């Protein structure tokens, strides 16, 4: 019920935008053709896009709250207008006029939009050089790729932390560890439960003063020149939103080219043949600025070569 | 009985014998040198082999009790004594299979007991192969010729053909899971 | 959920019968896309717009695309066929007619859940039937 | 002292995964009780995720869980774990967001399961909760319900346009009752909930995977809504009290989040365990 | 007073290991009867449950099962245990969470069984059971058939043999029979009773081992479901009165949970024992 | 079920004519994984979808993942040779015609109850003769 979703006073965003969507009103034709692209089917999806997008979200939202007391300390971004757009792959259409023809991702008990962690952390890892696998189809592709990869991450790693020099192996290493949370080569080591990174859900924070869904326009027009073009209607995330991104990171311990837990690194320290220029740390600080950095490269969600879902700070 | 109708092959002359076939065709068949032992369990469980004494197998067998039986440090696994009592028969095709029998026991070995904790026990795994394929190969140097022509014998009932039949491979089997056994005997303790 | 052998054998005599399969035991490739976006649909969106949208012939598509629809109308024809009197005083098995609109049945039908089991059913059905074919 | 009531709070969504080959459109779908079909926590999944918490603490996880399992010497478990079946699940509606989702033969079962097991706090819960259940089954006479026990939840649309939601002005709803169950609490027909928790109407996730770029995979994953309450029974056995107060008060307390479940990684099946308050 | 029948009533998902190398998909397998080849719990594994309950008072399991087995003295147990046969088993449905699913040769076993042992309350059992199985008999006229005794259960589906039970009107079920095969109750053939109870019917649970997050072993657990019941006689030697009505006491006390079965620490195997109420 | 030789031999007979193992006593590691989970595919969803999901050739699969379905066929006709031919047997000792797929003859052919055993049977013993060569 209009602006300030809250537990109390509003309808789940996501049982709008999927079931209460296509209801059957007494007077509301979409099964036929003539009743897909009247104006009463238009007019009756249009009032449900306004509902949809008559929402708001307070700073302190009870919400958002709960999610940084069980999530820990979030990291804030700020959205660039293309907008952005996450679970677009879903199926949501009927061949209507006026319908969103998109798929949105919602989640199901709280329904405020939200990028689920496995999109955050496929986006993280994919400017990793090894985030591409052998497989045989990829064999062409997989030395550039690497290479590219490698040169972006070590001027990362150099930018983020205090180490001058970083390796090949090394960077193996520490991919694998941050994201596998093992080795290159299968097996594991054996790791505290702390020592585990995790990718939360980023969840939509802050509309500051206006709402924190859109209706925006993909217009493809065809491969004739000559041809109509489609007009294609879908639901982004507002410019100027507060997305709250929550990770659980730890810090990374490397002696030589080896990834080493607190534990084993306790008593490589304390071994009387030791190298201060084959031991390397990144602090969970610097994974989460290392991590802010690749998000305000590469950005999150659908159509990113178009632009949508980039990211500022706030 | 063990010295007398297992060790000294005399259960083959003394069947033979009885019904008046021996003759020296059969009679060249006759093996000796050999070594027979049983052990009864406080329950009434027999563990009973024979091996040759003469060639490579039983020096194989005397070096891995002393390697695997504890002294008062190559650590024994107990579950490999089940897997050659359980999949005796498919250890038969391998044996049987002339052309590839030492890979296919090391492939057979490998694919079982592909777990985490079975690395330290390769040394006994590849010594039960080799054991095996030894005992295999004297057991059909000893016996398949013999064996053919029991097979053939026309007076013979098949009762008789059936307790003078040896297999090859299934007796080699057994003298490595007895060997086993025995091995896992003296060393577990009922602490 | 078990699919049975009587499902797979309606599945594919609806395919044969909606000029699905051809006579050379071949269907055109995009018809697996089709029931797996059907599928999809139905359990994301729901059962009235996945029907809506497959139920539609003025799209443009690279071919006859409410044929599934058709095909999903015969399995539940065939499934309806042998219910039991037991069952059929709890379940409606009268046979839907074959002109009429399935989306329109649906609706006029309620929603109630035993045609969502039935289309969920005929669904996997015509995706394994499918499968047992080639794609040519 | 012995057998104890715990209450799951899921924080995120929260995969079980059966070991299950669905060639319809869900590829890996979540764990189903045996018997009442609902989604459900295996006891094995629970103390393997409890045990992973606690494995810093050697003493406490070999005196409660057992041995490892690469170990010499073999030591039963001392804590008897029972499996999480559901209890309250969120569904979505037209005036609220979510409320929690109980149904009558679930109150059932739980009162059953309190008087078998004993829990600590059992006689005031299975007396009221009883109470409740004639309340509602003397109002319903037969027919199909959603009774809500908010007057402004009135006319809500429990997922389905079919279930509506109306408010019995006889059946008083408890504050302990509300904790343990839900804030916003409606109580459904086994029809309406069975409907409402099949494989047709859970939530799903939709993932695939990108080979630089271009997807290569496409699955749907299963997941049990955020925020949803599983009960599952501890016993004690012949425990230490030491290594057992250790280990309710580390499980029982507002910074103690545990991981149950698979896509670890990915924020899946977070959840809080909080023991069964006084009436 | 010698031969008494208890049923069975598990609180949780029971799984008592058979020791049979399957090579298959299902590597733990469950006990089964000998000769029904339905699910069973062999009478030693009931005796060593039972003892390991009372394995406190050391007078009572010394006077009645016999002396422990590292034992200068030999004492041979006095009470008869007799195996544990199914007698009934949840099966899904959708008008109710589950019913109670037993067929007519398991009544006829059991009436079989009760005439053979002559069990305490055997007669008006006997009578009562045998009247039921008539009347089924002449109702079904040798067909496939499945009764259910509350008219609200007409129509009610069996999920894994896709029937709908019937209500024949003209057959009575007496409480005491209510009490004893169990409530929502369904009297089917032997061909459906054979396909709910075998192998790819009952509920197999995947589960595996994780060695730093990475799994190291799999294999699938059959279980029996929750709620199902199993009849057993008791037959007592020359046993001490006292102790004898002790050990029935503390077995039919209500706060009396027994474990049988494998993974006990996860919560498997926890039933109640109850004698067979008079008639 | 206990480890039948005989099926074990047929076993061999067909990974080696069904182009599995390599003249080098070599196999695709994936079909590891195939066989490993044709038994529980058969078992928690139904034979005829299992056999539909192996079966299918439009897979985006490792290797051939087919190859195992016609190793189960041979398998299976081996195991119908060697039936004692009586008037009392129920088992049907009629060979699968190689122009048939699996999936149609189970369907066409009623009777699963000797099929689901025999399928068993036969993965079970691919199961353990494919441990006598190198996993690669």
């Amino acid at each position: 019920m209009p602006k300030n979703y809250t537990l109390q006073n509003a309808s789940n965003l996501g049982w709008l935008f999927y079931k209460d969507y296509y209801r059957q009103e007494p007077n509301v034709d979409f099964i036929s053709t003539q009743g897909k692209e009247s104006d009463t089917t238009a007019d009756f999806f249009r009032k449900t896009n306004q509902r949809i997008t008559a929402y708001q979200l307070n700073s302190e939202s009870p919400l958002v709250a709960a999610f940084n007391n069980h999530f820990g300390t979030p990291l804030q971004l700020k959205t660039i207008y293309p907008g952005l757009i996450t679970g677009s792959g879903l199926p949501h259409q009927t061949g209507s006029k006026g319908e969103f023809k998109l798929g949105f991702q919602f989640d199901y008990t709280t329904g405020l939009p939200y990028i689920p962690g496995s999109s955050i952390k496929g986006t993280l890892r994919s400017m990793f050089p090894f985030s591409l696998k052998d497989k045989g189809s990829t064999k062409r592709i997989l030395p550039e790729y690497r290479k590219e990869r490698m040169e972006y991450i070590r001027d990362l790693i150099i930018e983020v932390t205090n180490i001058n020099e970083i390796s090949d192996t090394e960077i193996q290493a520490l991919e694998y560890a941050i994201f596998t949370n093992s080795t290159p080569s299968g097996k594991t080591i054996e790791f505290s439960l702390e020592e585990k990174d995790v990718f939360y859900d980023a969840f939509v924070a802050d509309s500051k003063d206006g709402v924190m869904l859109s209706d925006d326009y993909i217009t493809p027009h065809g491969e004739n020149p000559l041809k109509d073009p489609k007009p294609i209607l879908f639901l982004k995330i507002r410019p100027d939103v507060t997305i709250n991104f929550y990770f659980k990171l730890c810090t990374t311990h490397l002696y030589k080219e080896k990834v080493c837990s607190s534990k084993q690194i306790e008593e490589i320290k304390k071994q009387n043949d030791f190298s201060s220029s084959d031991y390397k740390m990144i602090t969970a600080h610097q994974k989460r600025n290392l991590f802010e950095k690749i998000l305000l490269c590469i950005g999150i969600g659908a159509k990113t070569n178009i632009g949508y879902g980039q990211l500022k700070k706030l | 009985y063990l010295l007398e109708m297992v060790a000294k092959d005399n259960l083959f002359k003394y069947t033979l014998s009885n019904k008046n076939i021996l003759n020296e065709n059969m009679k060249r068949f006759i093996l000796k040198n050999k070594l027979a032992f049983s052990l009864q369990k406080h329950s009434g469980q027999i563990y009973h082999t024979a091996m040759s004494k003469k060639g490579k197998s039983y020096v194989k067998f005397n070096m891995l009790l002393q390697k695997y039986i504890l002294k008062n440090s190559e650590k024994f696994l107990s579950s490999v004594i089940q897997m050659i009592r359980a999949h005796a028969e498919i250890l038969q095709i391998i044996l049987q299979n002339e052309d590839k029998r030492t890979e296919m026991l090391k492939n057979y070995f490998d694919n079982n007991f592909n777990e985490s904790c079975h690395l330290g026990y390769t040394g006994l795994f590849e010594d039960i192969q080799t054991l095996l394929c030894l005992r295999y190969q004297e057991n059909i140097q000893d016996y398949q010729n013999r064996n053919e022509i029991i097979q053939q014998n026309t007076i013979l009932t098949s009762d008789e053909k059936e307790i003078l039949i040896v297999s090859p491979a299934m007796d080699a089997i057994h003298t490595i899971f007895t060997a086993l056994q025995f091995i896992h005997f003296i060393n577990y303790n009922k602490d | 959920m078990k699919i049975s052998k009587k499902q797979i054998e309606y599945a594919i005599e609806a395919l044969r019968a909606n000029n699905i399969i051809t006579n050379d035991n071949q269907y055109p490739k995009v018809f697996k896309g089709y029931i797996s976006s059907f599928g999809a649909a139905v359990i994301q969106s729901g059962l009235i717009p996945a029907i809506i949208f497959f139920e539609n012939e003025d799209n443009d598509a690279n071919a006859d695309r409410h044929k599934i629809i058709g095909v999903l109308k015969d399995i539940i024809n065939a499934m309806r066929q042998q219910y039991t009197v037991t069952d059929a005083t709890i379940l409606v098995s009268s046979q839907i007619p074959a002109n009429y609109s399935m989306a329109q049945y649906i609706i006029e039908h309620g929603n109630t859940d035993q045609l969502l089991k039935e289309i969920t059913e005929a669904a996997v059905a015509m995706k394994l039937a499918l499968r047992m074919y080639k794609s040519e | 002292m012995t057998t104890r009531m715990y209450v799951i709070n899921t924080l995120s969504n929260m995969h079980v995964g059966s070991g299950e080959v669905n060639y319809g459109v869900i590829a890996n779908l979540i764990q189903r009780d045996s018997v009442t079909n609902l989604p459900n926590i295996n006891s094995s999944g629970l103390k393997g995720a409890i045990r992973e918490y606690f494995k810093e603490n050697e003493d406490l996880v070999r005196e409660l869980f057992g041995s490892a399992p690469r170990d010499e010497k073999t030591l039963p478990g001392k804590v008897r774990f029972f499996e999480a079946n559901l209890l309250s699940m969120p569904v979505r509606s037209d005036k609220v967001p979510f409320l929690m989702a109980i149904s009558d033969e679930v109150l059932q079962e739980l009162i059953t399961k309190m008087k078998f097991f004993n829990c600590e706090e059992a006689t005031q819960y299975i007396s009221h909760l009883s109470t409740l259940l004639d309340n509602i089954k003397t109002q319903a006479q037969g027919t199909d319900f959603a009774y809500v026990f908010d007057p402004l939840l009135q006319g809500a649309i429990i997922e389905e346009v079919s279930i509506r939601a109306t408010c019995p002005s006889h059946i008083p709803l408890q504050p302990s009752l509300k904790k343990l169950l839900g804030d916003r609490l409606v109580i459904l027909s086994h029809k309406y909930f069975s409907i409402l928790s099949d494989d047709n109407h859970l939530p799903v996730l939709s993932r695939n995977n990108l080979e630089n770029g271009q997807s290569a995979n496409l699955w749907y994953e299963q997941v049990l809504p955020r925020y949803s309450r599983l009960y599952f029974m501890l016993m004690d056995g012949n425990a230490q009290s030491e290594y057992l107060k250790k280990f309710r008060d580390t499980l029982c307390t507002p910074s103690t989040i545990i991981q149950i479940g698979a896509n670890a990684s990915i924020g899946y099946g977070y959840c809080q365990i909080s023991e069964l308050s006084p009436f």
